[PDB]
RNA sequence: CUGGUAGUUAUGGCGAGAAGGUCACACCCGUUCCCAUCCCGAACACGGUAGUUAAGCUUCUCUGCGCCAAUGGUAGUUGGGGGCUUCCCCCUGCGAGAGUAGGUCGCUGCCGGG
RNA sequence: UGGGGCGGUCGCCUCCUAAAGAGUAACGGAGGCGCCCAAAGGUUCCCUCAGAAUGGAUGGAAAUCAUUCGCAGAGUGUAAA
RNA sequence: GUCAUGGAGGUAGAGCACUGUUUGGACUAGCGAAUUCAGAUAAACUCCGAAUGCCAUGUACUUA
């Protein structure tokens, strides 16, 4: 809502300028947001998954998807078909509304903030952020948590180039 | 020189008739052993011949071997008959046709690749010659 | 495995053999088979 | 959007207690609060700590 | 981000429909292409690689236009009345890829409503 | 002294039954074969068991589909 | 000129460089409705057209890769005849694979609109 | 049955030998079978694998997530073709 | 039987595109796995591939 009236409003002529692209559709968007748990402690109390579960259902609001193993793994004494972890997609307003949380009450109520690592891009112009604290969440308390399991906050942007999708992370709050 | 594994423990013996496929040209020193005629090789005919060549030279220059033994070849002993099964491997073995450039040398001058050839040829069951790049 | 027999609910005749795991399959398996004597589908149930 | 089947979240304002910080956005509990700010609409009102605004890194 | 190309996915869908159904001379086909705004239907056989009737939601006349689907129905109609006009009686339907459920569903129900046999 | 090898299976007759513009009938067995070797073609059938089958009378086309493929098609 | 839909062993492909247009096509905007997501209107489905050729798409130019490919020679070999038989030689007919000269940035059909 | 004995073998399936149709022997060279599946069968609709690079908490070379490359380097109940 | 025409089929030869075996450099994750350069090898390897033999068609010529 506010964000994306925000974006449309300003980084686009911003954009435009900064980078003298021959067309409006050149410009590097926001496309989703996946937030990823991961589970490997599955084999033993089956628990941890739908604790997980509740969590991501509280702090995103939908359901997530079980993932299970893709083959068989003897030191991890897995083999193929254990649920290992759980996931979750972000698209559109939704998408703006919990970037616009994490920028202002989580980013922010971390217990530091030295910044986000400029050299973190995968290379092809999208990132990757990972939580370690799971109490870190606004609306969690960790009086109901087990484990503090990180999530991976993947953001992926339509930017050909790491270049601009600094360009647009840095101009949205967090750098 | 012996394989470190092979597919299977028994082969036919084949044959070893036309021109060498590939091979019949000096390709890395400058003087080579070529056989004139076809043979079965082992592997103690090619270690007697290259520490003959070798020693000549006093560990110098460059010595190519460019035939690996990739055969095998099967025995019975004294005093068994005919039937039950085939034999057991002894050795291995490389067939050379004529025409197939087999050591190759370099780092030396003229007289002592000659020689150093020419004491390795006399430790080979096969007729040879000596051939410049 | 076992072999089976699947008799007609409504003539009593044993129509069709075939196979099931008794360890997977502890009940009488039923299936709709055609009855040659009724010449229509008749539910069939094991012996 | 499940019909029916997915969470209930509705739209909150959260209110910083150092610099008195307004902002809206989703949540997924409403922290049982009331306001009446945002001219128009009526959004739940909810007490955390100092938001972006008094961070320490981003002043 | 790569985007998918909705035409190469329908493509593929399309041939694989078309490894079962091929129009014949006495049973041509019923081939219909839906865009972002229009609706078009052909009748064609395989074997001489020839159309034999077409209708499309661009012709001068009918220009009843309400939501795209009873612009469906009416291609369907069209389709329909000129190919019993040039003497086409059974058809077999190529939905081309697409779902048989909206406007595709519509033009195929409209051309089976008139003289056409599915 | 022992083998430990001698076993072997009964042969099994496959490959093409008929010749290339023969006239055949309806029913005829063409072609023999694990996996499709050869395809179907025009009025020809592919069995259970991969066999390749005429449908009607005609005479026996070996054809060469797309390049690395073949086919088999019976023409009245 | 463009949209749809076929045939043809990639000489038709991959890669690179540019032009073009809401007439068609597409991206795009939205989710009341039919329908949909192991979650997500992303896709599928439906309802419209503010912006756009940025991409798909269409058109033109490149041999870099890939693909196609002679002629001569050689290997092999049916038949006839000889050696000094791990094999080799001669006469007649057939004749590769590799390598190369060279070719290629497609060619044909039907329909609806400009 | 390269005398007989001792040892081994005796039915079926797949490959090589087998000489570019089919067939083809030896106490020749290699392996499987004497089952399994109520879905791992029928049909309708949909879609695509192994591995690698990079970026990220527990997590480590490899567990889950994201992008790119990727004609099959995977899979196909089980031996091989 | 020969001639003309059409087919199925992977041997000889050859090759390294897959699978095994293998030599010398450059470079190397760390004496040494991968990548590349050059050069080898195969009954149970094949990106290729004959001569012959085989199956048909003919109204061709001869012959039983
Ligand atoms: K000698
Ligand atoms: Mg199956
Ligand atoms: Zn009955």
């Amino acid at each position: 809502n506010r964000l994306k009236d925000q974006y449309l409003k300003e980084i686009v002529p911003a954009l435009m300028s900064k980078f003298n692209y021959d067309s409006v559709m050149e410009v590097p968007k926001i496309d989703k947001i996946v937030i990823n748990t991961g589970v490997g402690d599955a084999t033993a109390n089956a628990k941890v998954l739908d604790s997980a579960v509740e969590e991501l259902a509280l702090i995103t609001g939908q359901k997530p998807v079980i993932t299970k193993a893709k083959n068989s793994i003897a030191g991890f004494r897995l083999r193929e078909g254990m649920p290992i972890g759980a996931k979750v997609t972000l698209r559109g307003e939704r998408m703006y509304d919990f970037l616009d949380k994490l920028v202002t009450v989580s980013l922010p109520r971390v217990r530091d903030f030295r910044g986000v690592s400029k050299k973190a891009f995968d290379g092809r112009g999208n990132y990757t952020l990972g939580v370690r604290e799971q109490l870190i969440f606004p609306e969690i308390d960790y009086d109901q948590v087990s484990k503090v399991r990180g999530m991976d906050v993947v953001i992926v942007t339509t930017a050909k180039s790491d270049e601009e999708s600094h360009e647009l992370l840095t101009q949205l709050g967090m750098p | 020189l012996v394989p470190k594994r092979v597919k299977y423990r028994r082969e036919f013996r084949g044959n070893m008739r036309g021109r060498a496929k590939g091979g019949t040209e000096v390709a890395f020193g400058e003087y080579g052993l070529q056989a004139v005629e076809a043979s079965w090789i082992t592997n103690r005919q090619i270690e007697a011949a290259r520490i003959a060549m070798t020693r000549y030279m006093k560990r110098g220059g460059k010595v190519w071997i460019k035939i690996f033994p990739h055969k095998s070849y099967t025995s019975k002993p004294i005093g068994v008959r005919m039937g039950k099964g085939k034999g057991a491997p002894e050795g291995w073995v490389s067939p050379v046709k004529r025409g197939k450039i087999m050591f190759e040398i370099a780092g030396v001058p003229e007289d002592v690749a000659r020689e150093a050839l020419r004491l390795a040829a006399h430790k080979l069951p096969v007729k040879t010659k000596i051939v410049k790049r | 495995r076992v072999n089976i027999t699947l008799e007609c609910t409504e003539c009593g005749d044993r129509n069709y053999i075939t196979t099931k795991n008794k360890r997977e399959n502890p009940e009488r398996i039923e299936l709709k088979k055609y009855c040659p004597r009724l010449r229509r589908v008749t539910l069939h149930r094991e012996t | 959007m499940k019909t029916g089947i997915h969470p209930e979240y509705r739209p909150v304002v959260f209110v910083d207690t150092s610099t008195d910080f307004k902002f809206l956005s989703g949540s997924t509990k409403s922290s049982s609060e009331t306001i009446k700010w945002e001219d128009g609409n009526e959004y739940p009102l909810l007490r955390v700590e100092i938001s972006s605004d008094s961070h320490p890194f981003y002043t | 981000i790569t985007k998918i190309d909705k035409n190469k996915v329908r493509k593929k869908r399309h041939a694989r429909v078309r490894s079962k159904i091929s129009g014949t001379e006495s049973r041509p086909r019923l081939n219909v292409f839906r865009s972002n705004k229009n609706i078009y239907a052909q009748v064609i056989d395989d074997v001489n690689g020839v159309t034999l009737a077409s209708a499309s939601n661009l012709d001068k006349d009918f220009g009843s236009a309400e939501s795209k689907v009873d612009a469906a129905s009416k291609v369907g109609e069209l389709v329909a009345k000129r190919a019993s006009e040039k003497g086409i009686t059974s058809v077999t339907f190529d939905r081309g890829g697409y779902l048989y459920h909206g406007r595709v569903k519509a033009l195929a129900e409209a051309a089976r409503e008139n003289g056409l046999e599915f | 002294g022992s083998t430990s090898n001698g076993r072997d299976s009964e042969s099994k007759r496959l490959g093409a039954k008929r010749a290339d513009g023969q006239f055949v009938t309806g029913g005829s067995i063409l072609y023999r074969q694990r996996g499709t070797k050869i395809y179907p073609g025009t009025n020809v059938g592919r069995g259970g068991d991969d066999t390749l089958f005429a449908k009607t009378d005609g005479v026996v086309r070996f054809e060469r589909m797309g390049r690395d493929k073949k086919k088999v098609s019976v023409y009245p």
